């Protein structure tokens, strides 16, 4: 505690009162003559210390500090996600007690948790016989951690794995669980550093904090101090010269991250460490958002002109691509214009992003799924594909990723309806070359073939299904005919109702002869058939016969309603069509007057059918998020529906940061 | 008595094709969320048509008490997608008496949890699980709610 | 670790492999008959055990947990700020050792840091002979903190305090500082639990955390894990049933205060613990705003169809009064609408505000003020009054509270300027009875007696002076001609005239003849006299001779302006009336054409005068904030700039959160 | 070498009646905060206002150091204002060459410090000093700027 080492690479004295024993060493560093007056060994010792402080970045003294530009360069293969090279280095005979330590961490990353303990067992017994306790301490810190992970996983398989994974798995042998549940029953990690030799308690105090969990508790509190200052800076609109509070966070984010990966500490696959990465990064990304949108009063241009915007480099991509979940990345989008932020180093991003694609091929193509490795890698894999929609991808690279996401990703963690959503998300920044349409084409053909069994139904978390998969084609392509789909319909005979209606709603991509031949024996006019038939362009204008069915539906819903009201039962149907019909009326698509007989069934039905007498207090403002421009223009003309919609909008925009309400407000109603 | 006041909830889940009830009861967090959204997925249409009222929609769900079962758990030790019923009590602000119970059921559920806690210090159980309500082509889905208070 | 005790008083089995001894007790709780199957001894033990838990708030097992309404009761007098009654308590005689401890803490609160330590030394020697374990350990834990307080104090009075105060006050004798430095010199707090007996170590493990700083780092990290969640749900529109995550904090918050007060510890007064309360109560009052504003479909209010509305109770006021600096309270005013919040127990509060007030009358009416007490109490004194705007005071409290603020509160921490900002702020949700109109007079006459100093200038940081106090009175009571102020006018002669500023600045308040005295008296030659004269509205127009003065000042500006441009220098004046000059022409007040000659110097000037040849890139969107309801109308009436303004306005409302911009755009421009 | 980049600043303090030098050679936080607003004022009578220019206006300051000055610190060891002189430099993004300087003058700054920074451990000094901009009734003050880049 003699000096203090500011995170900016500078040093400042705190408690020293003797000779400036830290001061003089840097004075030698700048002077070249005084290096030569040392003896050769001391000259070697000077270099022995000089090389170290270039690898740890202690640059100069604060009294002569200038424009410091510290480096970050992380080199552990676990970070760089080069899973393939790992299997080659492990398949090799070690040559030193040092080498086995690296392997015990690489084995941990590949999820082969079982053998890791064994080699971790070998190191303890063969580490006693040397002067060099560093390996043996850190041997135990890993050993305990792998134990806890073995306990947590095996329990969670018994608990919820049966319903999550559908069946029962026992990756770990019953004997091993007994042996590990024998060994560590009388071990308390707190005392570990205490019982080591007095020598080990002298030199290596720096490794004290890793023993217990306090190290994340001492760092986590320090971030919480920063996050309070940084937020405070936002609402005050201040200015920060010198070392800004934010760049301190970034250095403390990368500095910590290097220590744990480069010294092969297994702790970095634990939840609490992800917690540090999560808040530490998000705050910075939030800070950039505010910085872009400052108002400027008298000073910034002379100080900060031509904004040095935060560039999200390759070393920033992996961190988001590893530790976040899928909900978490979603939240940032609702609180950042992350599309605008530049994504530099674009060439490098392609390799790692490609790296996930090839691996996902291997694990699920082979019969062997290392279900342990599966847990820690899919969630990393999941976020990677999603976040790609803010980085530019080459054609050939884009061929790999699309080939995998549609085909080999399991149905467990990406449902069918979900699969569309991700594919489209990679259509934003990228066009749709001829190569890509080949892949999505194959997926329609393959899924079409499977949908021949009489019970192979489909689910959705989007209510999308195959119908809009075709839409992504024609929204980009125009003349895609789907030969293979032609041979499907050309050979379909009769009585495959699920196959009938499945490719019914894929009409637009079909061929001319198949169309007519498929218009034969087609689904009659069912109400589901009616709207979905409208969804494919078959039905152009409503006939009274089409309306007759609509009257039937309203009668059914009414008789259900009286039963519901007697029983006091309310519904919220994903196929609720009350709201859809009333809009057709306000735009005169349907002319029959009978609609008014059912006023008072669904609130949103009354909002359109009877605008003159509608109870605007019942208006739920969220409906406007469902309304397209051509309604939002025709909503802005009606006398009955202008005087009131404007007011509720004013309340929410004042009372919420929801920009979408503001967007609806400016352009159309005003 | 100074400041707090607390209430209670209750959570049951079930499997279709039989009267099997193998799940939690008491959502401690009990986190519930609802959402609707829109995008440019239909950013261009042939016009002269009508509308879809897509809305995407989504229902997030969370319960954290565990203690699933022993009988049915063990029997299962040897994809209907299950279903969920939700039951809570409602009170009168004027009288604060027991008169109505909320009756809520969801058609489709599909548990999908982040299968790794790995917390550096082992917790006191309570394995929070998040659920997502699937849906099929037929009709309804989402939720069907019933209400007491026939007083 | 055998059991786990939730914050809510519920208990859940954690690590019991044997009999549920906790469970039987709560089974013994409800069973009155089984409570009768015990001997009297055993029955009393249950009574000793039962009386303890109900005071500890433990209620019943989780499985049978019903509607738990936990109580909260803070009884420590210092928390109740009764600084007078304790001033008698310390005079009383000691009875027991526990009583000596209670006095020791009370000494510290009054700023008499000197005698505290000695009695902390006096208790320690007599402690062991009674063989009471606790009373020793906390006596030292309290010592080292009030040690550090002295040490951190002595440097501060030397480093900055001379600038803050202007003299080198010396609260602590030279010799006393010596002994404490000697006694504690090598004191490492870490081992102090590692020192006390094994007999101590087995009973009083639970007091361990107070040794190191892990106690203050332990609690905070949970608030970071508790706060990180709640903002997430706030951006998800989620609803949480039962105990919401925010309710968890409040119990945790109040639990911390009680344990850190009633045991009489001294950590309350340090800066770090104040950090805990700031970010805790911020989250609670933050969360209130989101509940008051959001949408629901049908079942949203069906979930917890009521709320606490963050009903802010008496303790909550006591919390915000101490632990927030003035800057911290402002940060919350921006985001939340604290006006909308209601305030219960509006009578108990009244004692606090008079309590802080009537005490301030003691300190600074007398020549004796404990500088050490001034260090701690003045901050609490600040925030208590500012935040009173939202409470409904009684007539008497408004009497004292207005009385103390103007006459007794020292000038340094609160200049004459910001006094206006507080006394006005104590009217918004109140009125101005005669009894308070009298008091504000008593300041003006006292200030009137002060307008004889030769070098006084009424330094201020908000550009408002006691004339505006009189201007404040008139806006409520327009007809309140002053009585004594008139007299000071009459006795004065032209020879001594510095007061001409104050009287002529106060011309609102004079007798009709006193005004006539001013008429022959006083003069108008310089531009201040124009605007100061205009500041009352006395000058209803500008004769051509008056206009010549306007041009003459302007001629001085150009002759400079070429000089700084020639010298490569740029200046931004403080109260540049040129910006005010430009306002007149567009407001038709001056139609003289000579003012076109003076374009190209001030951007704000240009924006008004020359819409035809005004580039809009040099617009500052913060200008519009300081514009008048009429003035914003007249610009809203123009055709040249309404469109181009509306472009800069739409952009900022989009890319910013400042609500004041949002209301401006909607009301006038739309 | 890869990424980060920092900068520097420089502070200067002085008291009227003389050039008493006081300064903090660095200012890491160095928060400068300008702010202007208004809530409500005016009696709204007399028809023609003929004016209205209330702008309150306020400037805060922040600096860091461990050096108050050696000599009269000890002299006075055993209210004529505390003026400030902020100085720094500006760089050209096209060339990044040292060509421009920044000169900041404050005539009236008052020390308004929270003399309650009692912290729970012996820290690395960091005696943060915060200031408020003061302006008399007379004229001008707060801010004036001088800059290099003559070339």
């Amino acid at each position: 505690y003699d000096y203090h080492f500011e995170v900016n690479g500078t040093v400042v004295r705190h408690k020293n009162k003797g000779f400036g024993y830290m001061e003089r060493f840097f004075e030698l560093k700048e002077s070249c003559d005084e290096r030569s007056k040392l003896s050769k060994k001391q000259y070697e010792r000077f270099n022995a210390l000089f090389n170290f402080f270039e690898k740890n970045g202690v640059i100069c003294m604060a009294k002569d500090a200038g424009t410091l530009n510290t480096s970050i360069e992380i080199n552990s293969l676990a970070y760089h996600g080069k899973y393939d090279v790992m299997k080659k280095f492990i398949e090799e005979q070690s040559v030193s007690i040092e080498d086995d330590y690296k392997k015990a961490f690489f084995l941990a990353c590949l999820g082969r948790w079982e053998e890791s303990y064994d080699l971790y067992s070998n190191i303890i017994l063969n580490s006693i016989d040397e002067s060099n306790g560093c390996v043996y301490y850190l041997s135990q810190i890993n050993r305990y951690r792998i134990y806890q992970s073995i306990t947590q996983a095996v329990t969670q398989f018994n608990g919820l794995g049966l319903l999550t994974f559908g069946r029962h798995y026992k990756p770990f042998t019953d004997e091993f669980l007994a042996r590990i549940e024998r060994e560590m029953t009388n071990f308390n990690i707190d005392d570990l550093f205490n019982g080591m030799p007095f020598e080990f308690q002298k030199k290596y105090k720096i490794l004290e904090f890793l023993s217990d969990n306090q190290f994340l508790y001492d760092d986590t509190v320090k971030l919480f101090e920063l996050t309070n200052k940084v937020r405070s800076e936002m609402s005050e609109g201040s200015y920060s010269f010198g070392m800004s509070s934010d760049i301190v966070v970034l250095l403390r984010l990368y500095d910590n991250l290097r220590f744990l990966y480069e010294n092969c500490l297994w702790s970095v696959s634990f939840h609490e460490f992800h917690q540090y990465i999560r808040n530490s990064m998000s705050l910075l990304i939030e800070k950039a958002e505010y910085e872009r949108t400052r108002d400027i009063d008298e000073l910034g241009f002379s100080f900060f002109g031509k904004k040095s915007g935060f560039f999200m480099e390759y070393y920033d991509f992996v961190n988001i691509s590893r530790h976040f979940k899928i909900d978490d990345i979603k939240n940032l989008e609702r609180s950042c214009s992350i599309d605008k932020i530049r994504f530099g180093e674009q060439e490098k991003i392609e390799e790692y992003l490609v790296g996930i694609a090839e691996e996902i091929t291997k694990q699920f193509s082979a019969n062997g799924m290392n279900v342990v490795f599966y847990t820690q890698f899919i969630s990393e894999a999941k976020a990677a594909l999603y976040f790609a929609k803010y980085v530019k991808l080459s054609e050939e690279g884009l061929g790999k990723i699309v080939k995998a996401l549609l085909f080999y990703f399991p149905e467990r963690d990406l449902d069918i309806g979900k699969r569309y959503v991700w594919l489209e998300r990679l259509t934003k920044c990228n066009e749709l070359p001829k190569s890509i349409i080949s892949i999505i084409d194959d997926f329609l053909v393959l899924q079409a073939e499977k949908h021949i069994d009489q019970n192979y139904s489909e689910v959705s978390s989007n209510g999308l299904y195959s119908r809009d998969y075709g839409a992504l084609i024609k929204h980009f392509e125009k003349n895609f005919i789907s030969k293979r789909l032609s041979e499907i319909t050309l050979c379909l005979t009769q009585d495959k109702q699920k196959q009938i209606d499945f490719l019914f709603k894929l009409l637009p991509l079909l061929s001319t002869n198949a169309k007519s031949h498929l218009l034969s024996f087609k689904s009659v006019e069912n109400i589901n058939d009616l709207m979905n038939g409208i969804r494919i362009g078959l039905i152009d204008e409503f006939t009274p016969e089409h309306e007759e069915l609509i009257i039937e539906y309203l009668e059914t819903r009414k008789v259900n309603y009286i039963v519901e009201k007697e029983k006091g039962i309310q519904t919220f149907s994903s196929n609720d069509y009350m709201s859809t019909f009333g809009i057709w009326y306000f735009l005169e698509e349907i002319n029959n007057s009978k609609m008014e007989e059912f006023i008072g069934m669904d609130d949103q039905y009354d909002f359109f059918v009877d605008p003159e007498n509608f109870d605007y207090k019942k208006f739920i403002p969220s409906w406007l998020k469902n309304y397209n421009d051509k309604l939002l223009g025709k909503i802005a003309g009606n006398k009955h529906m202008k005087h009131h919609v404007i007011e509720v909008l004013k309340e929410r925009v004042k009372n919420s940061n929801d920009k979408r309400y503001l967007e609806i407000l400016m352009n159309y109603f005003i | 008595m100074k400041t707090v006041i607390q209430d209670t909830a209750d959570v049951y889940f079930k499997r279709k094709s039989d009267g099997k009830l193998v799940f939690t009861a008491e959502a401690q967090t009990a986190s519930f969320s609802q959402a609707i959204s829109e995008e440019k997925l239909r950013g261009g249409i042939g016009n002269k048509p009508l509308y879809i009222l897509k809305s995407e929609k989504e229902i997030n769900l969370t319960v954290k008490n565990a203690f699933f079962d022993l009988e049915w758990l063990a029997m299962t030790q040897g994809s209907e997608r299950y279903e969920v019923e939700y039951r809570t009590i409602a009170y009168n602000p004027d009288t604060e008496e027991v008169y109505s119970d909320i009756y809520i059921q969801f058609p489709n559920v599909s548990p999908s949890g982040e299968f790794e806690m790995s917390l550096e210090n082992g917790n006191a159980l309570a394995p929070e699980i998040k659920f997502e309500a699937l849906a099929d082509t037929d009709t309804d889905e989402m939720a069907v709610v019933i209400e007491a208070s026939r007083d």
